[PDB]
């Protein structure tokens, strides 16, 4: 499976903040998506995602051009979205928050459904906290738990938003394994991030997007070696 | 999808309940503090509560379309705003079974004030509005305003109060003729009816020659006005349009639709009252179209002052067409409909843009 | 001096908002009351434009501190949200010096409404109520009669056939019980400007009322009807557009609380303020807008306990140098301990060490 | 050459003892970082120190001043300076009036030396030419540089920045190093707390680590990169 969004643009109020991005993810893939703030980076992830309508271009699920169903449609042909800030349903159980997602998939029946619950709760080891609701989980399992519950809908693409904003530094060596467990699956995950140090670590194809354009690719060498990120975004004294 | 629709559902219905809980509790002293005003001798602050809670069932009935709105807003902010709703749109649930989710409790809120709008209000409204109009104004002939007056050419009548019993009271009546000898006047006490005629007790009919008599009151307890109103029309009479039930309602415009009055006032609150589900629906249509819009990152206070400022702009709107009907001929439909539709095209634009 | 006219701009324009968004809802309001009773045919469909053109200064003057009250609400919480409050005080601007900073225009609105309240709400009061003893329905719409009694009762309104000529009617009904006119007949001999009187050319005017049992012989009357004029009695004694100096001196107890509640609308300004200052703040948490309704209710029972009081004033219960003004009493005390209660902590915490 | 002593502070939320006996201390021309777990004290000290947050324990003393009880108007007028993490910028103002809006405060100043201090903060942080645009349209590198000299107009004796490597590129850092180190310079002392432990171990001189309330680890940054005890609760053994 390949997501490519091509050609994408997109205009806000007067000003055009994206022209001609074109990205492609595969499947058991990491791709980081980086660039100044000010830039359009977070606007092409949610462009792909689904939350804002691009004006040109096409996104395609393996020729299964998406670039006019919304959320749902995008979501049904698989691809996932984990947001930044805690999403975790806060009165239902730990075992409840993956079977109300589980209970969604119309493939499975009630015993495939509790089969899959009882792999999903022993692959992320929250299997000893399936009785606590969801406001009462720290923050080291709230990430476990939200990703279980992002698997329970069988996505191909899962497209994470600032996963290593505001952790320790002795939680990120957790977050990588778990994004490395969600790449030995077969999925594409999708890193934005404003943590350059980190994101270049566990990616493995960066797309540095600056003034709404693609300035580079590749490898955290060919990034870290080039030029024009050198000068806008990195900065010369970087490392 | 059975979890989630309890949750969406449970959260959504705890609200409701809580918002009319207050709307109903502030409602209720506003209305207190106006019923102070009049609490002199024969009504007592004591029996000013009990007019103030026996109609309590009929300010909810009011308020189901208003408390319904906040409530919808106020319980899917707090799932829109803790991220709870994107992560349901991204695991493949469309927008439709959401709004779908939110109406089934919602159903049965309708349903539930259908049943006490028909069966509840009317009882204890007309508790509260016989046992006080018996208590401010039994003893006086003119004195009490919950007086019933009826018309004939000949004569004018005013009756003080009525019970629903039968048992009735306080009556004067002047009868004129262009002639008009003032041979008797009237005043009177209780009347309990008496077979086809209300029987006027203790009367003082003053009695006079107007060139140059005397007058003289004489009071009979067999005194008889015979009935060109009925005890079940007095009940409906003296009833506000909105307090009467559907079926009492309908019964009464088909009545006056037989004697050739005119209805048209007994119309609006009709449709009122039938159209109130649809109404609600339309409301909580809005309420869903703005929680995924404008309010979808707003706090709770943002989002309960936004609810209340088009609530009262609907409650005004649903005023200035009300009564409108009248003054300018147009069907009293419209009334209930346009602004309800209003609403409901507001959102479905709301939505579609999304 | 610079941050002076920043938060006598910003809460300006604020209270500007939300002024005129208060001014529209309660002329709606207003509205919505006086159409139905001309869908009884009570009132002039025609006539609606000038009495709520006349209304306004009432309106306005009771809403002005409301305005004032929600502006620097929600103009102070924006500043509080933005942090461009929190360096103001880690520079050195105190909490009393932000109260002297918004005391400046509170004493601009202070003005208006005192101006409001003593020189423009008595004239409107005043030329409103000549419209309706101008009208007043004094033309043809005495009620095909359907049957009309006033609100004061006093005086039952009606014609035998809601006879537009309203002229010899065989049963002219305007009849006002105390002394009562009776009418045998109405000849519709009136249109006099203060108010329509009609000659009978035969009116009892048999004063004795069957409510007191009571009969008293009279004969013919002319120039009959008085002035069953409902609007006015529902809203305006001659209390509400007597001038403020035939207020001052007056031993009416009337007068003498209406001087008090005429100037007890520029106190209140001020006491909103106080009260406005130390409720601004808030955690980027609950919003500008959280505390905005609470606020409303707070203002509501300030308005209500007052208007409780000018009655018992004038009811000869309260004695009329205490007043009313126990009530802005309470709530500046009120207003007192919301500001000086953080302080007031932390000094507590100086005696625990 | 004055002195910050925050010493034996303590702080309870709900039963909870959030902050226990931790005792730090600043100088004159001195950078002092705080960092620790996110559910450690961290936040809790930097605010009780800043004047946010009530302290039920201990004695903030700025040269021999107990700050401890005062209001966040008279810490700031003992010399107790503060920048929030957000943008705290006038909007509808302009940069002379953002800097002579507190200028205009100084009771040690004349109309002319006002004049020239304003003159002074303008022309020192190279903002001299954007001196008339608005509040609300200045990018976020101007904006910072707008907020410091706001906030040098006051003349403090200790700046406590809050956060100021959050959300910025890697080419932004290295002007607002640049800033940090001349405040320095001027004899300012600065206290910095953020979540980026690699930025702020470079540009601090001495940083105390918060875990559990109480202080597990002080002093330079290879004191504080060689320590076991913090390479065990909070950077972990891969970090540099
Ligand atoms: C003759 C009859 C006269 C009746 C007069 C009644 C007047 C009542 C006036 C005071 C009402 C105060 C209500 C205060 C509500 C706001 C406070 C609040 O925060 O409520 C939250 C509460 C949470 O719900 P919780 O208990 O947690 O349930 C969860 C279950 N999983 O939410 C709640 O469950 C508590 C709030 C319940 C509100 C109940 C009142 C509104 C619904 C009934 C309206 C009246 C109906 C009248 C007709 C009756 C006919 C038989
Ligand atoms: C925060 C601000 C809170 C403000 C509260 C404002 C309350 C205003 C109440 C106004 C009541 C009113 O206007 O009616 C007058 C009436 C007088 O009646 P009374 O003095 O009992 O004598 C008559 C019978 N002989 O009634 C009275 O004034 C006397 C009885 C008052 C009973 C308590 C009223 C509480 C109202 C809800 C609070
Ligand atoms: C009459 C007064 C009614 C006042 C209603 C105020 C509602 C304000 C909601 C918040 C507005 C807002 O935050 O603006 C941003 C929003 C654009 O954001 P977005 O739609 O996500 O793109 O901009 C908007 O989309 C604003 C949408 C406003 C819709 C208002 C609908 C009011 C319906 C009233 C019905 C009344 C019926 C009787 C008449
Ligand atoms: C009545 C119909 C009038 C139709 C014309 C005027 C419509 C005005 C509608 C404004 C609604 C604005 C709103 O709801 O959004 C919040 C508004 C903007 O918020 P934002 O910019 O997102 O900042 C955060 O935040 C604001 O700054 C709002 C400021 C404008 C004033 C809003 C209304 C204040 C008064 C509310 C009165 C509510 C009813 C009170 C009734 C009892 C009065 C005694």
């Amino acid at each position: 499976a390949t997501l490519k969004a091509q050609h994408l643009a997109k205009s806000y109020k007067g000003r055009q903040v994206v022209r001609d991005v074109s990205m492609s993810i595969d499947s058991g893939q990491i791709v980081g998506l980086l660039g100044p703030n000010g830039a359009g980076k977070t606007t092409c992830f949610y462009m792909i995602v689904g939350l804002v309508q691009a004006d040109q271009g096409v996104v395609r699920i393996d020729e299964q051009n998406v670039t006019h169903l919304p959320m749902h449609g995008r979501a049904r042909a698989g691809i996932g979205y984990l947001p930044q800030e805690a999403s975790i349903f806060r009165k239902l159980s730990v075992s409840d928050n993956i079977m109300a997602i589980l209970e969604t998939r119309s493939d499975l029946d009630r015993n495939g459904r509790k089969e899959a619950l009882e792999g999903l709760l022993q692959e992320f080891h929250i299997h000893h906290i399936r009785d606590n609701l969801g406001m009462s989980l720290s923050g080291g399992e709230r990430r476990r738990v939200e990703i279980a519950r992002a698997l329970a809908s069988a996505p191909k693409f899962i497209l994470l938003d600032e996963p290593f904003a505001g952790v320790d530094p002795i939680s990120v060596g957790d977050i990588k394994q778990i994004i490395h467990h969600l790449k030995a699956k077969g999925i594409g995950i999708l890193i934005t991030d404003h943590n350059v140090r980190e994101t270049l670590d566990i990616c493995e194809t960066a797309y540095i997007v600056n003034d709404g354009q693609l300035i580079a690719e590749g490898d955290a060498e060919s990034i870290l070696a080039n030029d024009l990120v050198k000068e806008v975004y990195l900065g010369h004294e970087f490392r | 999808m059975v979890k989630l629709d309890r949750y969406i559902g449970v959260t959504v219905f705890v609200a409701i309940l809580a918002v009319l809980g207050v709307i109903l509790g502030l409602a209720l002293l506003f209305a207190f503090i106006d019923e102070l005003n009049d609490i002199s001798a024969s009504y007592g602050i004591g029996d000013a509560l009990r007019f103030i809670f026996l109609t309590a069932p009929r300010r909810a009935y009011d308020m189901l379309p208003m408390a319904a709105l906040i409530g919808c807003l106020v319980g899917l902010g707090t799932l829109a705003s803790n991220s709870e709703l994107t992560i349901m749109r991204a695991a493949g649930v469309s927008l439709s079974r959401i709004v779908w989710a939110v109406m089934k409790p919602m159903l049965v809120l309708m349903l539930a004030g259908i049943l006490v709008g028909e069966y509840v209000a009317p009882w204890t409204e007309n508790i509260a509005q016989s046992g006080r109009a018996l208590a401010q104004g039994g003893g006086d002939s003119q004195s009490s305003k919950r007086g019933l007056w009826h018309r004939q050419g000949r004569e004018y009548i005013h009756i003080n109060a009525v019970q629903p019993n039968g048992v009735l009271y306080g009556v004067t009546r002047y009868r004129f003729d262009e002639q008009r000898g003032l041979e008797s006047a009237s005043f009177a006490k209780r009347a309990r009816f008496e077979t086809d005629h209300w029987q006027l007790e203790e009367v003082t009919t003053t009695l006079l020659h107007p060139r140059e008599k005397r007058s003289e009151v004489v009071k009979l307890p067999t005194e008889r006005w015979d009935a060109q109103l009925s005890p079940q029309l007095l009940n409906t009479v003296v009833m506000e349009p909105e307090a009467l039930s559907i079926s009492g309602l309908w019964q009464y415009i088909h009545y006056l639709a037989d004697q050739g009055l005119n209805n048209n006032r007994y119309w609006l609150a009709f449709w009122t009252k039938v159209l109130q589900p649809l109404v609600t629906a339309a409301l909580v249509l809005m309420a869903i179209s703005f929680i995924f819009g404008p309010l979808r990152s707003v706090t709770l206070g943002q989002r309960i002052f936004t609810g209340v400022l088009v609530g009262f702009v609907f409650r005004i709107a649903q005023d200035l067409l009300g009564p409108s009907s009248l003054v300018f001929d147009f069907p009293p439909l419209l009334a209930v409909v346009i602004p309800a539709s209003i609403c409901a095209l507001a959102g479905v634009w709301l939505l579609r843009r999304a | 001096m610079i941050v002076f006219r920043y938060l006598s701009r910003e809460v300006l324009v604020t209270m500007s908002a939300v002024s005129a968004v208060l001014l529209v809802i309660i002329m709606s309001g207003r509205f919505i009351k006086y159409l139905a009773q001309a869908a009884q045919g009570l009132l002039d469909p025609g006539s609606l434009f000038l009495i709520m053109a006349f209304r306004i200064p009432g309106f306005l003057q009771l809403i002005l501190p409301l305005g004032l009250f929600l502006g620097i609400l929600l103009a102070y919480g924006r500043l509080y949200l933005e942090s461009e409050m929190t360096v103001l005080s880690a520079t050195g601007m105190s909490q009393k010096r932000l109260l002297g900073y918004t005391m400046a225009p509170a004493l601009l609105v202070a003005i208006l409404v005192a101006w409001l309240s003593l020189f423009l709400a008595p004239q409107g009061i005043n030329q409103f109520a000549l419209l309706l003893n101008k009208q007043d329905t004094l033309t043809e719409f005495d009620t095909p009669g359907r049957f009309q009694a006033m609100r004061d009762g006093t005086r039952v309104t009606y014609t035998e056939e809601l006879s537009k000529d309203r002229g010899e009617l065989a049963g002219i009904f305007i009849s006002q019980k105390d002394s009562i006119l009776v009418a045998e007949k109405g000849t519709q001999n009136i249109q006099a400007d203060g108010s329509r009187y009609l000659i009978l050319h035969n009116g009892y005017r048999y004063d004795g009322n069957p409510g007191q049992a009571n009969y008293r012989a009279i004969q013919y009357d002319t120039y009959g009807v008085m002035l069953p004029k409902p609007e006015a009695s529902s809203e305006v004694s001659e209390r509400d557009a007597v001038p403020t100096a035939d207020l001052f001196g007056s031993d009416n107890p009337r007068y003498q609380a209406e001087l008090q509640w005429r100037l007890s609308t520029p106190l209140l300004v001020f006491v909103v303020t106080l009260l406005a200052v130390p409720l601004s703040r808030v955690n980027p948490r609950q919003g500008r807008f959280l505390k905005l309704l609470p606020a409303i209710l707070l203002y509501m029972g300030y308005l209500a306990l007052l208007i409780a009081v000018r009655g018992q004033l004038d009811k000869g219960k309260i004695p009329m140098a205490i007043g009313l003004w126990w009530v802005h009493g309470l709530f500046l005390a009120i207003g007192l301990l919301l500001f000086y209660w953080e302080p007031l902590r932390l000094k507590l915490a100086s005696s625990r060490a």
